[PDB]
């Protein structure tokens, strides 16, 4: 009856594929729509597939299904950023007329942005009646949460200036302090920026 | 477990009024062939019609003008009934019946009678009630002294109970002679060898 | 249209006012299960079916709303044609072969249309049961309705129809 | 299409809530669904016609009601903490292969309405180094302590709200990420060109939307009541 979704989230770098599972336990189940859901709105259909065939290609979007091991896979190609969601899997026994659908819990997807050229460094911004801040680092790197409390680090953003490219990244560190030791909890790259 | 499957009634765009809906699974030889049939019927009055040995929604009436040209056009609608033989009928057929109406079978209860008194050299009449059984398939035979008795033989026609159980009640002119041994012959598909139930006179 | 085995799948009746509805399953004249309306569960004719077969209550509760959606239409359509009442006819007849001493007595409605039926001399019940509307080819209906009874010569017993189509209540004696 | 309403809510342990929805599809098919954590979507109740309401997989708690073809209504007779999530409304026709979504509604039901505190929105001018190294200026802004997470935030360059070049976090942040009722604090960004920034005829303004009380409520505190407001925080050029 349950239908399951492995891994609860994911993360994939631009242009390089993502792949979204799904199982179901009832055997009898013929329709499976995917549901991707962006966040600040309500969730809207993707591409269904039925249990006759095997694959539906719908250009960037490809559903395999299995009706043996009764297993799913969306593969999602050259993936953009702006495919980052949560992405459920949904299957209903269109036999019964049951109008149910029983979704799954959904998997969480993570586009990175490919970055090329950057320049990570850490600046400090003025109150205009303090706060540290770490731009243009490459994506490879993780940001961590300050190990003291009351060092309030927010996790990493994506910025894109429409007119000149670009993607940049950023973090915002404050507490109530130097911007030197922000990061230091954090895993930086030994080639930043320290005015 | 095994899953009974109904069609997908399609929709339409002091007084009383009865609508209805039916949809026929007529089998022959197994699955040999089927053929589907889904009826509106609104008054008494049949309006629309699909039938799988035509493969299109005909209109039964006036009424009907709409709703067959309608649920023609859109195949969302058409394709799914016209496959409805195989999801609803060759389903049902081949799966929970089998597990269930095509597996009872009920033996009868068989007992003989004497409607009037028994008054030796006059005439009287044995009656041979054969109760609870299913399918309805059944042969019942009369024997004075091993003799197929057809004559003054008058049997009901088939009772249905309303419970997956039948009932036939067969009557039989005879004058009881001393000595005499009446048998009723019942032969039943849920018997492996015919039930004789006997009488002495 | 002969056929060896008929399934009569999907039977949905439904009639205003008092958004009365039904839904059925029948084979071979006989009933495998109704979807209780008001409950929410399907109720099995034969209980022993019950173990052996499932039907979701639900894939029901759905058809009749299709069906009452079309009747509210339909009646429109036909600037509001009330339907025409038919006179019943009762048969009653017992189950196993009444033996002076464990039985039970069958009543048996036919030709019931609109299916708005109410089924010694005095108000009895003791283990009726009664079942669900079956339908007929000339799309009126039929019902039984058992009684569960002990035979003797001081007690006769009837069947009281109440219905539209008939002037009067009508009874069948037995 | 559907249109849930209110898109936020705040109420009391024990009060009454009642959500509505509102559907122009022609559809005969509503639903309500309850968005969680670790829980997926769940199914509350539906209905297949206005008269009729069907229960789901969770209707504890939750009333339906479809008094129209076009309505259907949650109803939260005795809320209670174990409620607060993000509500959904959708429909479908019969047989309706695809479901038709709301946008959503964030509840939050309190026990008592003192946390409930609207945020302080500040911007901070960009650092001249990173004037001087990437021609490039980066505003941040920060509204901090608030309850509950019910916020968002825009920006505004020249009288105009910007999408280019903008970045906010995807969730809040706890200020005290132990206790039950902690404050949140959420950080954003903008950056524009180096010689854009420092024309001083240019104003950037940060711009809170909270979502808090009503006009119908009752504020027993000295302090000012949480209603729905804005809060701006706005620099200019150097």
């Amino acid at each position: 009856q349950q239908v399951r979704q492995s891994p609860q989230s994911l993360t994939v770098w631009e242009g390089e594929t993502a792949i979204l599972n799904c199982s179901y336990e009832n055997s009898a189940f013929d329709y499976f729509p995917w549901y991707q859901q962006f966040p600040g709105e309500g969730p809207a259909l993707l591409i269904s597939i039925l249990s006759v065939s095997d694959k539906k290609e719908d250009g960037r979007f490809t559903i395999f299904f299995n009706k043996r091991e009764k297993k799913l896979s969306l593969h999602i190609a050259d993936s953009q950023p702006g495919d980052s969601a949560t992405y459920f899997c949904a299957a209903s026994e269109t036999g019964a007329n049951t109008g149910k659908l029983t979704f799954g819990h959904g998997t969480i997807l993570r586009v990175h942005p490919n970055i090329q050229n950057p320049d990570p460094a850490v600046y400090q911004l003025r109150d205009s009646k303090s706060v540290c801040l770490f731009t243009d680092f490459d994506s490879q790197t993780n940001v961590s949460q300050s190990k003291d409390s009351d060092v309030y680090i927010t996790d990493k953003c994506v910025l894109d200036m429409r007119s000149m490219d670009f993607k940049s990244n950023s973090a915002v560190a404050w507490s109530n302090f130097a911007c030197a030791n922000a990061f230091n909890n954090s895993i930086i790259p030994e080639d930043t920026f320290f005015p | 477990r095994v899953s009974y499957y109904g069609p997908k009634t399609s929709p339409v765009q002091e007084r009383h009024f009865v609508y209805q809906f039916m949809g026929e699974c007529y089998f022959t030889n197994g699955t040999q062939r089927i053929r589907y049939v889904t009826r509106y019927i609104y008054n008494r009055e049949e309006y629309v019609r699909y039938d799988s040995d035509v493969g299109e929604h005909r209109a039964v009436t006036e009424l009907g003008r709409p709703d067959a040209e309608y649920w023609n056009s859109q195949p969302e609608i058409l394709e799914r009934t016209r496959a409805e033989l195989d999801t609803v009928c060759r389903h049902n057929y081949e799966g929970p019946e089998t597990h269930t109406s095509l597996r009872r079978l009920e033996q009868p209860n068989v007992v003989i009678s004497l409607s009037r008194t028994e008054a030796l050299n006059h005439h009287n009449t044995l009656v041979c009630s054969v109760t609870d059984f299913y399918p309805a398939k059944i042969k019942v035979r009369w024997f004075r002294n091993g003799q197929e008795e057809t004559v003054g033989v008058s049997s009901t026609q088939l009772i249905r109970n309303g419970d997956w159980t039948f009932q036939v009640l067969v009557m039989l002119e005879m004058t009881p002679r001393r000595g005499e041994v009446y048998t009723c012959h019942v032969e039943h598909p849920s018997l492996k060898s015919p039930i004789t139930v006997e009488w002495r006179a | 249209i002969e056929a060896d085995h008929v399934g009569t799948y999907g039977i949905s009746v439904y009639q205003s006012p008092g958004d009365i509805g039904q839904y059925t399953f029948e084979f071979d004249g006989d009933e495998l299960f109704y979807v209780d309306l008001d409950k929410k569960e399907t109720v099995w004719m034969l209980p022993e079916f019950g173990q052996l077969a499932s039907f979701d209550p639900q894939g029901g509760l759905q058809n009749i709303a299709v069906v009452k959606h079309n009747l509210g239409v339909l009646t429109k359509r036909s600037n509001s044609t009330p339907a025409t009442n038919e006179a019943p006819q009762a048969t009653v007849f017992p189950k196993s072969p009444v033996l002076l001493g464990p039985n039970t007595l069958i009543c048996f409605v036919d030709n019931i249309f609109p299916p708005v039926i109410n089924i010694n001399s005095k108000s009895v019940a003791d283990g009726v049961y009664e079942t669900s509307f079956f339908v007929n080819r000339d799309y009126s209906f039929h019902k039984l309705s058992y009684l569960t009874f002990i035979p003797s010569d001081d007690d006769i017993y009837d069947c009281k129809v109440e219905h539209w189509g008939l002037e009067e209540p009508v009874l069948k004696h037995w | 299409a559907v249109t849930q309403s209110p898109r936020n809510k705040v109420a009391v342990t024990g009060g009454k809530v009642t959500l509505s929805c509102n559907q122009t599809n022609n559809h005969n098919n509503m639903y309500w669904y309850r968005q969680d954590t670790g829980h997926g979507l769940r199914l509350i109740h539906y209905s297949y016609g206005a008269g009729s309401t069907e229960k789901g997989d969770i209707p504890d708690g939750y009333k339906a009601s479809r008094p129209s073809q076009e309505n259907f209504s949650l109803i939260l007779e005795l809320a209670t903490p174990s409620q607060t999530s993000v509500y959904f409304c959708a429909s479908g026709d019969f047989w309706g292969d695809t479901l038709y979504f709301g946008a959503g509604t964030r509840l939050s039901v309190l026990e008592d309405l003192k946390n409930v505190f609207p945020p302080e929105v500040a911007v901070f001018e960009p650092s001249e180094a990173e004037i001087s190294h990437t021609q490039k200026a980066t505003l941040v802004c920060l509204a901090t302590g608030f309850y509950p997470d019910h916020v968002e935030l825009s920006w505004w360059v020249n009288g105009k709200e910007v999408h280019s070049g903008v970045c906010t976090d995807p969730q809040p942040l706890k200020e005290q990420p132990a206790l039950n009722d902690s404050r949140y604090a959420l950080s954003s960004r903008l950056r524009v060109s180096a010689t854009f920034w420092q024309n001083p005829r240019n104003h950037f303004r940060c711009q809170v939307q909270f979502y808090g009380l009503s006009e119908n409520d009752e504020w027993t505190q000295d302090r000012a009541k949480p209603v729905t407001q804005i809060v701006s925080a706005e620099a200019w050029g150097r």
